[PDB]
């Protein structure tokens, strides 16, 4: 049985690792994106009116 | 979201190249029309200097 803590506490924890690697991995990429899509799509109508 | 605008996007993209292309090669022609009713114009520098 205290064997036993000794890894069910292990892989949880294994996962909560992984937990944190998601939470490193987080966006401004994504945010970045939809700016710059409006402003070309604001370019495009510019060579159009042009 | 996003990504839908890129296509509409692309869209009207490509048809602004049919334009512009289009415009282009216009462009050479309605010039053309510019490099002969030129030459021309003369060579009718025969006909008014003959008739002098």
């Amino acid at each position: 049985i205290c064997q036993d803590v000794e890894n069910l506490q292990k892989f949880v924890k294994e996962q909560k690792q992984v937990q944190e690697e998601i939470s490193r991995m987080s966006s401004k990429a994504m945010l970045k994106v939809q700016e710059d899509i409006k402003a070309l799509k604001q370019l495009l109508s510019l060579a159009a009116n042009g | 979201e996003n990504g839908e605008k890129i296509t509409s996007l692309h869209r009207e993209v490509e048809k602004v190249k049919l334009d512009q292309k289009r415009l282009d090669q216009e462009l050479d022609f309605i010039l053309s029309q510019q490099k002969e009713l030129e030459d021309l114009l003369s060579p009718l520098e025969e006909l008014v200097k003959e008739q002098s």
